[PDB]
Parts: structure tokens; C-alpha cells; sequence
């Protein structure tokens, strides 16, 4: 049987009509890492960003990658887990977190992502409806929002 | 109409009041403010005429020189009302109002509360709840097609169908302390207001009226120590506005007249 | 903290010692105000709210439940009057709670009461 | 029919006379000359059309007043 | 237990009635039993208000059936008299429904007794 | 420019009908089966990998 | 102990507003 | 010379106009509400821009303190009466969840247009402009009049309107003349 997925009936063509405040945003591991160096907080930084509550969201690949760094990175592990960011459960093989946050974007169209990768950006580019979100400078900026 | 004027005051349905000039025939001012139909009106000599939205539960004073306007709201709860106490009927509608005073009026409700408001104060200043009573229960006979009464007993829920009459007419005589309520309950309810008008009481009652009391209006004549009073009331099987009253038992278009003496 | 406690503790004791000259202290009134402080001692919503920010009952009871039975027995006795079952009565069940309490000092207080009623 | 109230009436002897605010209701009409209102308000307060003066008057936008 | 349930209290019955003339006045409000029926059918219904007090309260008893195969509330008002006189029209009415409509000006309140009938129920 | 927009946004209208279904008030009158026939080896669900 | 003239009353305005209506 | 009055400009350009999402949403907005131009959407975003800056600077302060509860109670109440804020979500964490379309459903446009004054927007927008809804007993041909929740029960056709009870317009005296000829 083929399989040709459905249009979101959120996107009105280009724009996503569904991405409303408050916000709900997907970390990477490089966004924690980049903020740090930055003096920039997860909550307050997107906050002033978008000037609307965010839900910031780690997933189980990213929370692994974060483990995986090493005692180096002892302070990203310890924001990740602050009790305002909500966690995601993964139901794939693959600890891969780049593919884990591409197909969730896929599937919903809901999220804001939040990363620096230069491969991670030029893929959610290509997908319609998805906000992006980066640590630039000194401090965040949103790229495919409409309401900004 | 104005006392003493030829001013007259319209209420209409579109939510505005019109006032007209009868010797020149001409309309002057249409007052705006109403969210509802304004359902009646009264006057006395002043130009402040009162009115009463309906739905909106407001009553509203115009200022008509002045062009300003005061709004009245009863504001009250059944809850608060029975902690109190430790049936209440919440207020749906204001239909009636009249001016005791350039200073004082009184209205009343579909809940069968009659309240009298003074210009002073937005709350009213007393009330008189259930004026009139309350409504027969429907029959058991009707409620349900069962054949066993004790089902048919248990569609009426107890107390919580019944309902409150309506208090379709209410008049006062102008600057006295003396005011007549109508509804259908059968009879018409006369109250005297305190010395100090904070308050009212029953005077008596006049059973001769059988229907619904559409308009009531009083005349006087006699010598002014001593002065009989005739009260005349128009009287109908149906509501004014509507059918929506079921047919009263015993209900006829009469007018009834009831005439009162002084003495003592 | 347990130094502020032992800050109000030595408060209340000052209070006490002004109790025993207080000329209300000879009054009836005493014994109702004791057991007046018996009988006292006795999603979507947070998916909208922004957060920024990364029980001492027990022991409010029982600080007043041991100023009650401590006041009750400086009062019994000093005025020898109120050194009697009838007025005492309705304290009895009061002091069986205390001897139950985990704290230990409002027990030696009420430890302290019972042999003065023994 | 046309409308004239007067408010915001103040006595002043010092200039001898009655300042006030004249508010015209004139349905229907574009609005009321200066002499006619000097009539109508010489005969409300009982004074000679001679000793009135209005000036200054706006009407509100839709007309009417 | 009484086959009328549940009752709204008088609190409530104040707020239907309110929303009940609202919506006639924007052409939002179906009313009898028939043109009720016919919108749960249809599925344009926010909801529907009965009147307790009908005589037989059984000639209105199927919209509750319909209702809870189709997920609308529903909820009972003490007096079809009071019923009748908000629905803006001049007789009794047992039933009523308030049409579906996304783009109305008393949205707002809609959904406000929209949340307390499913409370009730 | 009110008229422009106002013919550019209908036809966006329409041309999203084509891109994806859109809900269109539901079921009018008698049931009358799907017009443009049902195509059985086709799948639109969005599959989760 | 606590260690701790009248202004002129004030007067109802002498005029008020006037109306009128006419043709 | 006299002293200056002062202006400040309404609106503000958007950072990047040429977003395709942008571009969408503002075709969506446009047709919806029946907007003439962009710069309309560029004013109500300004607006809402400097509403949620306030409210999330009011945030950042401390709760209890003098200035956030005096300003915040302030811009609550005036998002309030407006009607763009409900009366249940009396919060600045509310005031932050507004949006465009928030401020563009009070437009007296959209309101003539719901109460069934006009079968379209734009109805309601010829309508509004040329003289033929009141609100209250005032004349209104500003369709970004924004109504307020008391004003919002006293919009109607205008006394002197021909929808309104007036005599007819000259377009319909004219072919009853010529008829009648
Ligand atoms: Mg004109
Ligand atoms: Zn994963």
C-alpha cells in the first residue's frame, strides 16, 4: 500500500496557524551548551525572545546526550533538569537526537526548535511551519514566527 | 406623561426611550442606554423619569436637562440569602417600576420581589421577597403519563418546580406612602411605606380581582381632610406582552374597581 | 530555625513570669483563657502561568499547647482555690492528649500538672 | 422640533449677566441661526433680545445636536 | 431519580435564560422539541435547555437520549413559561437548542453555561 | 487595495481544498456516498517511525 | 492626652439650567 | 513661538517583510477581517508589541511591588473593558497569551459584521463608511473603531440612515420619480 502523508490542517500553506503562545520548544544539546557560554536563561531568554510564556521540552535522546558529555559539561546536565522543563518520551531504537527532533516536527506541528546545527537547521528549514530558534549573539532569536 | 405637562415619555422595544411634545404634536429626544426592552415607565412633575430594562435587570434614572443618567441594580444571591437565614428565586427580569418620590421609586420582578431604591444608593434599600406568593404546583395528574400516582409524584421533584407569580402591575400614589401591587394571584396587595422610607408593610389586600392586573390607577375626590379613594384595575386573562401565562381559573376581562374610605 | 525557637521559647517564659504577677492571674477568667488555648492548640492552568522560581502547624500547636499547661499550673498553685476537681475537670481530657504529644516538653509539663493534681 | 437647555449656569455680577452652556437638539434641521436662539432664549429668561449673546457653537458629527 | 435531571438551581437558570435571549436576538436559537430534534440530527447543536415543568414531561424525554448518543449536554430549567418568554417568542416553549456557530458574537457566553451544564451533568 | 485582497484570499480558499481536506460543514441531507469514489491502496495517516 | 476657624458653608448654585421647545 | 504638539507614529515596519509565513499570515488576517492594507496589521502589532513588553517587564518584577500592582491592575483593566481580555483571565500571565486576532475581533467592522447588521466584512466596512451605524446616538465611520463590552449591545443603523428610518436615499427618490413620471 502506498503512503503519501497528509497536509497538517495546521498550515494555511506557509504559515502555521497552530504555534500560538504560550510556546512549546524543543532543546538540543548544543542550545544548553551555547546559552551557558552566553549567560543566557533557557526560561527567561526564550521569554524575552518571543515576549510570551515557553514551555521549554528535552527529550530522552537529547537528556541522554547531555549524560554522555562527560563531567565537563556538570552545569548543562544540572539546567536540563530543572523541574520547568518537561520531558519527552522516545519510543525509537536510535539515541541519535538530531533524527528524534526532525521526526517529532514531522508528525506535530507544534513545536519551536531550538538548536545552533548547522545540519539540524538546514533540515527543519525544508519542513514547512516550523519556527526556529537559535542563541545568536547575546541572546536568542526566532527565525519562522509570524507573530514577532 | 409629565405631571402637570404636556410632556410624554415613550418606552419602546428597540431599547430607546422617546419623548414627544403633545401640544406641538413633535418628537424632541430619543434617550439612549438600555440593553433591553424597556418594559415600563413613570414619571411625576420633575423630568426625571424612571424605566426598567427587562432581561437587564436594571433600573434607570434619566436626568433629562441635565443629560445624564443613573443606574440602579439589585445585585442579589440566593446563596447569601440562605447562609443568612442559617425558597429564594434568583431575578430574571424587572417589568415594573413606579415614582414614589422625585427621590424614591419602587419596582418589581419576575421573581416576585418588590424593592424600593432610593437616588442615594445603587443597591435597593429594602425588599419584599415572594410578594405575592408563589404558584400553584403543577398537578400530579399532568406531569406524567404513569398509571402509579407515586411516580407521577416523584416528576414534581418536591419543591424545586415551583415558581414565584410575577408582579405585572405596580402603582403609587404620588407623594404619599401608600403603593398597590398586581399580579393573578387573585387579589390586590396594598403597602404602606415606613415614616422614614426605609422600608414598607402590608397594608391589606382586595381579593375582588380574578385574572392577570395589567394597569392599575387610583382617583381621589372628596373635601381634603376627607377623601375616598377608587381604585381601578384592568383585568385580563392573558399577560400584556404575551400568552404565555396558562389560563387562570375563574380569569375574566373586567375592570376592577374598589373604592376606600378614610376614617378615624 | 531552632535558634528562633529557643529565641520565642525564652519570650514566652518572660510571658509566663508576667502572668504570676498579674492580678488577673487570681481571677476565674485565667482557666477559660487555658482552655480557650487548649481547645486552640487542638495542567493547562500552569501550561499559560509563567514561573520564575528555579510546615510549621505542629509546631505552632504545640508551642501553645505548652504555654497553656505551663500558665495552668503556675495559676493552680499560686491560688490554692483553683486547686480542685470541679474546676479542673475539663482540663482531664486535655491532659491525657498531652501526655500523648511527641514533644517532650510539653509531656513534662503535663507530667509536671498531673503530680500537682495527684 | 427644536431644543434648547441651558447648563452649567453661573451668575456674575461683576460683568453683569449669566454665563451658561447652550445645548440645541434639532432634528432634522442643519441647525439653528443665532438670532433665533437669542429670541427663544430672551423669552426664557425674561430680558430683551438686545442684552442676549451666543457664540461659539459646534454641531456634533451625524448632525442632530 | 426523577426522570427531569438534572435541574438547574436558580443561579444557573438565570445565566441559560440570559444566553437563550442572546442568541435569539442573532438568529442562533432553535426552539421546540421538533426543530431541537433536528438539529441533533444534524450535529449543529451547542446544547440543549428543557423545560422540567411539561405536562407530560415525557413528550420531551427522547432529546435526552439523543443528546448522550451524541455527546451535547443537556440540562433542565424549572418553568417552560419563563422558557418561552427568553426565547423572545409569545408561548410556552419545553425545548430549545443554540445553534453551533464558531463566528458568533456571544461565543463567549456560550461556552460559559456550555462548561457548567457538563459540570452538572 | 480591500478588493486585491479580498479576490486573493478566496482563491487561496480554494486552492487550499486541493492541497488537503478541509472540513465543509459535515453531512447535508441524505447520505449519498463519497463522489469521487474511495481509492483502496492509498494511506494519508501520518506514520510515526 | 493627645495635644491634638470654620471655612464659609457652601452655597447651592443661584441659578439653573433653563429649557425650551418650539415649531 | 507657540509650544510644539507632540505625534508619535502608529505602526512599525516588520523585521523581515518577506517571510512567506509572514506573507500567509497576512493574507489570512486580511481576508478574514477585511483589512484595506498591511500597514493596518503593522498598527495592531506595534500596539500588542508594546502591551506584551509591558506586561512581561510588569512580570519580571517582584509580586506585591507598588509598580507592578499599580500598572499591571492598570493595563488589566483597560484589556478588560476593551473586551480583548476576558473577565476570568484577569492575569498578566494572561495578557502575555494575547494575539492579533485578539484585537482585530473588537474592530467595529467585525462587530457589525457578527451582530447581522452585514452579510460580509465588507459589507460592514461600506456600511460603517457611509454613515449608516451608531453606536449609542453618535454617528461612527471609523471601521478600527474599537468597541468596548458596553458599547457593544448599542450598535444599530443610525436614525438619519435609510436602514435606519430615514426617507429613502436619493438613488431609490429618484427611480420612485421617474416611476411615478
Ligand atoms: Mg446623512
Ligand atoms: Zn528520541
Amino acid at each position: 500500500t502506498r503512503n503519501i502523508p497528509q497536509v497538517s490542517s495546521a498550515l494555511f500553506f506557509q504559515y502555521n496557524q497552530a504555534i500560538k503562545p504560550p510556546y512549546q520548544v524543543l532543546i538540543d544539546t548544543n542550545f544548553i551548551n551555547f546559552s551557558i557560554q552566553k549567560k543566557v536563561d533557557i526560561v527567561r531568554g526564550m521569554m524575552d525572545c518571543l515576549l510570551a510564556k515557553c514551555n521549554p521540552l528535552i527529550t530522552d535522546c537529547v537528556m541522554a546526550e547531555l549524560e554522555k558529555l562527560g563531567p565537563k559539561y556538570r552545569i548543562a546536565l544540572k539546567l536540563a533538569r530543572d523541574p520547568r522543563i518537561k520531558r519527552l518520551s522516545c519510543s525509537h531504537k536510535g539515541t541519535y537526537a538530531d533524527d528524534c527532533l526532525v521526526h517529532r516536527v514531522l508528525q506535530h506541528k507544534c513545536y519551536i526548535v531550538a538548536t545552533n546545527d548547522a545540519g539540524l537547521k538546514q533540515r527543519i528549514r525544508k519542513i514547512p511551519g516550523i519556527p526556529l530558534m537559535s542563541v545568536g549573539g547575546h541572546a536568542y532569536v526566532i527565525e519562522k514566527l509570524p507573530d514577532v | 406623561f409629565r405631571k402637570n405637562s404636556d410632556q410624554l415619555y415613550a418606552s419602546c422595544a428597540d431599547f430607546k426611550i422617546r419623548t414627544y411634545s403633545i401640544n406641538q404634536f413633535s418628537q424632541l429626544e430619543i434617550l439612549y442606554g438600555h440593553h433591553d426592552i424597556v418594559e415600563d415607565i413613570s414619571a411625576l412633575a420633575m423630568e426625571r423619569c424612571v424605566t426598567v430594562g427587562a432581561r437587564d435587570r436594571t433600573a434607570m434614572l434619566w436626568k433629562i436637562p441635565d443629560e445624564t443618567r443613573l443606574t440602579f441594580r439589585g445585585g442579589d444571591e440566593p446563596q447569601k440569602l440562605l447562609r443568612r437565614w442559617m425558597l429564594f428565586f434568583c431575578e430574571g427580569s424587572i417589568d415594573v417600576v413606579s415614582m414614589v418620590d422625585d427621590f424614591h421609586f419602587i419596582t418589581g420582578s419576575d421573581n416576585g420581589n418588590i424593592c424600593l431604591w432610593s437616588l442615594a444608593k445603587k443597591k435597593p434599600i429594602f425588599t419584599e421577597r415572594i410578594a405575592h406568593g408563589i404558584l400553584p404546583e403543577p398537578s400530579f395528574n399532568d406531569i406524567s403519563g404513569e398509571t402509579d400516582e407515586e411516580l407521577r409524584k416523584r416528576q414534581l421533584q418536591g419543591k424545586k418546580l415551583l415558581q414565584p407569580f410575577w408582579i405585572t402591575s405596580l402603582y403609587a400614589i404620588p407623594y404619599s406612602n401608600v403603593f398597590i401591587s398586581g399580579s393573578w394571584s387573585g387579589s390586590l396587595k396594598v403597602w404602606k411605606i415606613s415614616d422614614n422610607l426605609r422600608s414598607f408593610e402590608l397594608l391589606g389586600e382586595l381579593s375582588g380581582a380574578k385574572g392577570v392586573v395589567t394597569k392599575i390607577q387610583v382617583v381621589e375626590s372628596g373635601k381634603h381632610g376627607k377623601e375616598k379613594f377608587r381604585i381601578l384595575a384592568s383585568i385580563a386573562k392573558e399577560h400584556r406582552l404575551g400568552r404565555w401565562i396558562a389560563n387562570v381559573s375563574g380569569a375574566r376581562n373586567g375592570i376592577y374597581s374598589a373604592v376606600i374610605d378614610q376614617t378615624g | 530555625n531552632l535558634r528562633n525557637q529557643n529565641k520565642l521559647s525564652e519570650l514566652l517564659r518572660r510571658y509566663l513570669l508576667g502572668l504570676n504577677h498579674n492580678s488577673d492571674s487570681e481571677s476565674e477568667s485565667i482557666l477559660k483563657f487555658c482552655h480557650q488555648l487548649f481547645q486552640e492548640s487542638e495542567e493547562k492552568e500552569d501550561f499559560f502561568l509563567v514561573n520564575l522560581e528555579s510546615s510549621n502547624s505542629l509546631l505552632l500547636n504545640s508551642t501553645l499547647q505548652k504555654f497553656a499547661l505551663d500558665l495552668l499550673r503556675n495559676v493552680i498553685t499560686r491560688h490554692r482555690s483553683f486547686l480542685t476537681v470541679s474546676h479542673l475537670e475539663g482540663f482531664i481530657p486535655f491532659l491525657r492528649d498531652s501526655l500523648l504529644s511527641e514533644n517532650e516538653g510539653v509531656v513534662i509539663s503535663t507530667l509536671r500538672i498531673l503530680i500537682t493534681l495527684i | 422640533a427644536v431644543t434648547i437647555r441651558t447648563r452649567k449656569v453661573i451668575s456674575n455680577p461683576l460683568l453683569a449677566r449669566k454665563q451658561f452652556v447652550v445645548d440645541v437638539l434639532h432634528p432634522n434641521r442643519a441647525n439653528v441661526s443665532k438670532d433665533e436662539l437669542r429670541e427663544k432664549l430672551a423669552e426664557v429668561y425674561k430680558a430683551e433680545k438686545d442684552a442676549v449673546s451666543v457664540f461659539g457653537f459646534r454641531t456634533q458629527f451625524g448632525g442632530g445636536k | 431519580n426523577p426522570k427531569a435531571f438534572p435541574l438547574a438551581d436558580a443561579a444557573l437558570t438565570q445565566q441559560i435564560l440570559d444566553v437563550v435571549q442572546q442568541a435569539a436576538n442573532l438568529r442562533q436559537l432553535k426552539k421546540g422539541a421538533n426543530e431541537a430534534t433536528k438539529t441533533l440530527n444534524r450535529g449543529i447543536s451547542e446544547f440543549i435547555i428543557m423545560a422540567a415543568d411539561c405536562e407530560p414531561i415525557e413528550i420531551l424525554l427522547h432529546l435526552p437520549l439523543l443528546c448522550e448518543d451524541k455527546n451535547v449536554p443537556y440540562v433542565f430549567v424549572p418553568s417552560r413559561v419563563a422558557l418561552g418568554r427568553a426565547c423572545g417568542v409569545s408561548r410556552p416553549v419545553i425545548a430549545a437548542s443554540i445553534t453551533t456557530n464558531d463566528a458568533s458574537a456571544i461565543k463567549t457566553q456560550i461556552y460559559a453555561v456550555k462548561d457548567k451544564i457538563e459540570t452538572l451533568l | 487595495s480591500r478588493v486585491k485582497k479580498r479576490k486573493k484570499y478566496q482563491k487561496a480558499q480554494k486552492k487550499l481544498k486541493s492541497v488537503r481536506a478541509v472540513y465543509s460543514g459535515g453531512q447535508s441531507g441524505v447520505y449519498e456516498g463519497e463522489k469521487t469514489g474511495i481509492k483502496k491502496g492509498l494511506t494519508r495517516s501520518v506514520k510515526f517511525k | 492626652f493627645d495635644p491634638s476657624p470654620r471655612a464659609a458653608k457652601k452655597r447651592r448654585p443661584a441659578a439653573k439650567g433653563k429649557n425650551l421647545s418650539f415649531k | 513661538p507657540r509650544a510644539p504638539r507632540t505625534y508619535s507614529k502608529t505602526y512599525s515596519t516588520p523585521k523581515r517583510p518577506y517571510e512567506s509565513s509572514r506573507l500567509d499570515a497576512e493574507l489570512k488576517l486580511a481576508g478574514e477581517f477585511g483589512l484595506k492594507n498591511k500597514k493596518e496589521i503593522y498598527r495592531i502589532s506595534f500596539q500588542l508589541s508594546k502591551i506584551r513588553r509591558a506586561a512581561r517587564d510588569l512580570l519580571t518584577r517582584d509580586e506585591k511591588d507598588p509598580k507592578r500592582l499599580f500598572e499591571g491592575n492598570a493595563l488589566i483593566r483597560r484589556l478588560v473593558r476593551v473586551g480583548v481580555l476576558s473577565e476570568d483571565k484577569k492575569k498578566l500571565d494572561y495578557v502575555l497569551a494575547l494575539k492579533v486576532e485578539d484585537f482585530l475581533e473588537r474592530r467595529l467592522q467585525t462587530q457589525v459584521y457578527k451582530l447581522g447588521l452585514a452579510k460580509s466584512v465588507h459589507h460592514a466596512r461600506v456600511l460603517i463608511t457611509q454613515r449608516h451605524i451608531a453606536v449609542g446616538k453618535q454617528i461612527v465611520n471609523i471601521p478600527s473603531f474599537m468597541v468596548r463590552l458596553d458599547s457593544e449591545k448599542h450598535i444599530d443603523f443610525a436614525p438619519t440612515s435609510p436602514f435606519g428610518g430615514a426617507r429613502p436615499g436619493r438613488v431609490a427618490r429618484r427611480n420612485a420619480a421617474r416611476k411615478a413620471e
